[PDB]
């Protein structure tokens, strides 16, 4: 029944956008923004640092 | 301090011995040459492979034959384990020697697939620096078919009427004159896919051969032989 | 019915995709105008790791950040140390043909796989000292793409035979098979909280499956080609593909719609190997015009490049915490970056 | 979604002439060479005709040079093939095959599973 | 023999032109061999684990060249002495002519590596191993050293590299035998070696372009490895001069001084090859 579990699997799309949430239109962006501003200065590959604290220096 | 010297020292000579058993396990990588064996179900490449055994053990769809042509070790790999797309595992192969290449040249039907396919390996980004030895399969089914009649190239094929054998280049495998030009003209079919591109880089080495052809290991051995000396000759000169 | 069936398999097309364009009409690209840039990334090749003889396709860090394995089609499997350049472990395979490796997240096993249509799991903590194979996992008829783990007793490995596959590894049976996709299927990642992995096959299409559930939850759409590598954003809510149409995306999960396209116009080769930093900032993008691509993610500028390599780069991965990046090549040898 | 769409098939006389028409949407299409397929009933996939990028490579297979003619419309983004005299060989299911690389010269459109790049097909009779 | 003309030489070091064109001639020497030192053990990315042990090889020894050929040149301007200038003299000439030994049979050992992989293509790495490759150096440069030996022994002058000192120009002479006969044991292999490997792979390169060529008459249809096979003719053609003018002295009436400056001085010039090698294959870094 490859047919019928494709045909579920629409369903279950046309599920699934039946009801996300009530988010901000673009929310996902700004999720998206909002973590690399939140994990900005620990990324050692961004924020460069003294060969001190970098084992491979 | 003290631990620390003796973890690293230890971790030094750790490192010592697996270098020196890579460098012996790159010896015996450099030794043998790997051949990619492609073709179809028609063509009798299996069968090619049992000469060679001569002169199912791999379970893992994957076969493996190892033969030896005067102390020298050939590994060739015949992948049949895999789906009909060939995409992405025909990558795998961009460092073998040479991919070896069977037709089934008495079967008509399947030779423009047989020509597809030869195309699109020589045109691949990752095998375009890879020579293909060539092997016309079942020759002894070729002459029966074309001197019996009823089944004619020129159904499949409109520009065999219009196609002269080159120089009747070697008449001993195929005696009478129609045999030789059915036979030329599909080898020259393959050559003209051949030359129209690839810069040097890699060529075709086309044979005829029968079902109980028992040369085959040493002409794989010839063409590999010319395979190497003329990636060198590419190498380090011009010409 | 054959033609209402037909016509409602359409109607969910047309409504899905219609769901997706009256979702979100913004792009992240006009939020993060404002935006500072991350200006030009300098990366030196802090380490180079040679012994592998032949091209490499797979390498996988280790959670330790400094141990990592490499997969070579020489026949070997090599376990290296990062910061001394020295190789604690050098495992041969039966299958000289492996495209994939993956390193535990406890340390102790390690997995590979390939042509043979084989998972071969070696443990590395062994009372007798030297590494033996613990399993052989053998059900798959294809060749083995993608392989990650779970823990210690279950690992995902994708296959060339269009499905993936969740196996409890001390058992060696299936425990989950995950079909849908319909080319072969080239990679997968684990999202942050294991219950969920994306997979992207030569269908140009990426899956997102539930781990338990053992079905497909989104499916996500818009490359032009086969999808060689895939990568979750640090997040969970998102991640990226590379593809053989020369072009990078950017997708998300609750919008199910793609966020960006990394892409220019000089770059006609696809992308063998994608990752994203810890923080998310900067994907790094393995090519195959031999050098590497590092985009700022949050305005698709190229901001670095990583070039260095002799041949096409197969393998990229970044650590967990971020330090360095590490890039293998088919011109069999690995370079640490910073 | 990378789609194709086949258009034009059904009865026709012997001898008679079709012009297949195959829409292309989801990628850009002047960057991929495009294939002609088909299917005989009781047979399998066998390709018949490929055209380059630009349209100016051109090949065809056993079924003659003369009576089949591919071309593409890359502003249209659509792939025709003129299918003069016909003959009773000619009943298949035609597939238009995008080959799956851009910037390639290789191309691998005949496999029987499911390839992605094929359309749904259309059917010819004669 | 000053071209200039300041008077016959003595211990004054009258015609400094002489020295100037060696002093710089060597720092060219040392800078380029001190670059491609660098440039092949800190960044081996193309290695082929065969001739980058010679050329490794060939790289030390003309650094090496370089330096005990700039050294006593720049010093005979400082320090001048009238004793003990002697042995240093025999103990330069012999550094000298070693040196330049080891690098001539280096490239031709290059030669013979081409001819094995040429020739023997399939059992080429059965063949060569690098323990043979490093028993293959270690008689090189043991070769070298055994043959101008007798130069200390007093069987003649081994060669004209010495006659920057004052009293190996004048007194010390070459001899016909042992002189000329052993060092010409030690010469003429390396150029009948060359010149058989360039005969072999030239006659390879014929038939294979006479089948590539024929079989493209009969479709009509539409870098740095590369440098290596001219520069050793380039240096093997720039050995020559030295080797006549040293045969066609080698104690007999013929003798000529500037010839004798200007031959040995091509004969150490030969040691830009190995810079040139990589200097023209690779334009980027
Ligand atoms: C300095 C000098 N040259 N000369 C010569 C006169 C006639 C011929 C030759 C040939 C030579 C061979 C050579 C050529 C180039 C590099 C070398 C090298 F091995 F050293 F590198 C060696 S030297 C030399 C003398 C007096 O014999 C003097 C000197 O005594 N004082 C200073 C000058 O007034």
């Amino acid at each position: 029944t490859a047919s019928i579990a494709q045909a579920r699997k629409l369903v279950e799309q046309l599920k699934m956008e039946a009801n996300i949430d009530r988010i901000k239109v673009s929310k996902a962006a700004a999720d998206l923004m909002a973590y690399c501003e939140a994990h900005a200065k620990e990324d050692p590959l961004l924020t460069p640092v003294p060969a001190s604290e970098n084992p491979f220096r | 301090t003290e631990d620390q010297r003796n973890e690293e020292k230890a971790q030094r000579e750790a490192n010592k011995k697996i270098e020196k058993q890579l460098q012996k396990d790159k010896q015996v990588y450099r030794a043998t040459h790997r051949l990619l064996l492609l073709g179809a179900d028609n063509s009798g490449k299996s069968t090619i492979v049992k000469q060679m055994r001569i002169l199912s053990g791999g379970t893992s769809g994957i076969f493996e034959t190892k033969f030896q042509v005067d102390k020298v070790n050939f590994h060739m790999f015949d992948v049949g384990g895999q789906r009909d797309e060939r995409r992405k595992w025909i990558q795998c192969f961009n460092d073998v020697t040479a991919i070896i290449f069977v037709v089934d040249s008495s079967d008509y039907n399947r030779l423009q697939e047989a020509l597809n396919l030869f195309k699109s390996i020589w045109n691949n980004r990752w095998l375009r620096t890879i020579s293909v030895i060539l092997f016309l399969n079942k020759q002894d089914l070729l002459a029966e078919k074309v001197l019996a009649g009823k089944s004619k190239i020129e159904d499949y094929f409109p520009e065999f009427a219009r196609y002269t054998t080159p120089e009747d280049a070697t008449p001993e495998p195929g005696e009478d004159p129609r045999v030789t030009r059915a036979k030329y003209f599909i080898r020259d079919e393959f050559l003209r896919i051949s030359t129209a591109s690839g810069d040097g880089r890699h060529y075709c080495y086309p044979h005829f051969t029968c079902a109980v052809d028992t040369e085959n290991a040493r002409r794989i051995f010839n063409d590999c032989r010319d395979i190497i000396q003329r990636m060198h000759l590419r190498q380090y000169e011009l010409l | 019915e054959l033609d209402q069936l037909r016509q409602e398999a359409e109607q969910l097309k047309n409504q899905i995709r219609d769901a997706r364009k009256a979702c979100a009409d913004a792009t992240l690209s006009q939020i993060t105008n404002n935006i500072d840039p991350v200006g030009r990334i300098q990366m030196r090749t802090r380490r180079t790791l040679r012994g592998h003889l032949a091209k490499i396709y797979a390498m996988h860090w280790g959670t330790d950040s400094r141990l990592l394995v490499s997969a070579s089609q020489d026949g070997k499997l090599i376990i290296w140390d990062s910061y001394t350049t020295n190789k604690v472990h050098a495992i041969p395979l039966r299958s000289s043909w492996v495209m994939t490796c993956a390193y535990a997240p406890s340390g102790n096993y390690v997995a590979c796989g390939g042509l043979d249509n084989i998972c071969s799991i070696y443990n590395l903590k062994t009372r007798e000292g030297n590494v033996r194979v613990s399993r052989e996992l053998a059900g798959h008829t294809g060749y083995l793409s993608c392989c990650r783990f779970l823990d210690d007793n279950q690992i995902v490995t994708s296959s060339g035979d269009t499905t993936c596959a969740l196996w409890d590894i001390e058992t060696g049976q299936q425990t989950t098979t995950f079909t849908g996709h319909t080319g072969d299927v080239m990679s997968l990642s684990l999202a942050p909280d294991t219950r969920l992995f994306v997979s992207g096959a030569c269908d140009a299409s990426a899956k997102l499956w539930d781990v338990r559930e053992g079905m497909c939850r989104q499916t996500f759409t818009g490359h032009e080609s086969d999808i060689n590598a895939i990568c979750f954003f640090p997040n969970g809510n998102a991640f990226a593909t590379g593809s053989d149409d020369a072009t990078c995306r950017l997708f998300d999960l609750r919008a199910d719609q793609e966020l960006m396209t990394y892409s220019h116009d000089n770059i006609i080769c696809g992308i063998t190997s994608v990752s994203f930093s810890k923080s998310g900032r900067l994907l790094l993008a393995g090519y195959d015009d031999f050098n590497c691509n590092v985009w700022d993610a949050l305005k698709a500028d190229r901001a670095g490049v990583l070039a260095g390599h002799d041949n096409r780069v197969s393998c990229l991965g970044v650590t967990d915490d971020g330090m360095a990046v590490a890039t293998g090549s088919w011109d069999s040898f690995l370079k640490i970056w910073n | 979604q990378v789609q194709l769409q086949e258009s034009g098939g059904g009865l026709v006389q012997p001898g008679g002439s079709l012009r297949l028409s195959c829409a292309a949407s989801g990628f850009t299409f002047s960057n991929y060479k495009m294939n002609w397929v088909r299917q005989a009933p009781g047979k399998g996939l066998e390709w018949v005709s490929d055209i380059s990028q630009s349209g100016a490579s051109i090949s065809y297979t056993g079924s003659v040079k003369g009576r089949f003619t591919i071309s593409r419309d890359n502003a249209k983004n659509t792939l025709y093939l003129q299918m003069n005299s016909l003959k009773p060989e000619d009943t298949a299911v035609y597939y238009c095959a995008r080959c799956p690389a851009p910037f390639t010269r290789d191309c691998f459109d005949v496999t029987s599973t499911t390839y992605a790049y094929r359309g749904q097909g259309t059917q010819v009779t004669v | 023999s000053c071209p200039l003309g300041f008077g016959h030489y003595s211990v004054v070091d009258v015609c400094i032109f002489e020295t100037v064109v060696i002093v710089l001639l060597t720092f060219l020497i040392i800078a380029g061999n001190l670059t491609v030192i660098f440039v092949f053990h800190c960044a081996p990315l193309l290695h082929h684990y065969t001739t980058s042990y010679f050329i490794q090889t060939m790289a030390y020894a003309d650094l090496f060249v370089g330096v005990s050929c700039l050294v006593p040149t720049l010093s005979l301007l400082h320090y001048s002495t009238g004793v003990h200038e002697s042995l240093t003299c025999q103990v330069f000439g012999y550094i000298i002519s070693v040196l330049k030994s080891v690098s001539m049979w280096c490239l031709a050992c290059i030669s013979v590596d081409r001819y094995l992989a040429i020739t023997k293509p399939l059992s080429y790495n059965q063949l060569v191993t690098p323990c043979r490759l490093r028993i293959c150096i270690i008689l090189i440069w043991i070769y070298s050293c055994l043959i101008f030996l007798p130069s200390f022994f007093g069987w003649g002058k081994p060669g004209y590299h010495g006659d920057i000192f004052e009293w190996c120009a004048t007194s010390w002479l070459t001899s016909a035998y042992f002189t000329g006969f052993i060092v010409c044991l030690l010469y003429a292999p390396a150029a009948f070696v060359v010149c058989f490997t360039y005969f072999h792979i030239f006659k390879i390169c014929r038939q294979h372009t006479k089948e590539i060529n024929d079989r493209r008459a009969r479709f009509p249809s539409h870098r740095y490895a590369m440098v290596l096979f001219r520069i050793t003719s380039v240096f093997y053609m720039l050995w020559l001069p030295y080797i006549i003018y040293f045969l066609l002295e080698s104690s007999r009436v013929l003798d000529n001084p500037t010839l004798s400056f200007l031959t040995t001085w091509l004969a150490i010039s030969n040691s830009f090859c190995n810079p040139v090698i990589y200097s023209l294959s690779n334009s980027v870094f």
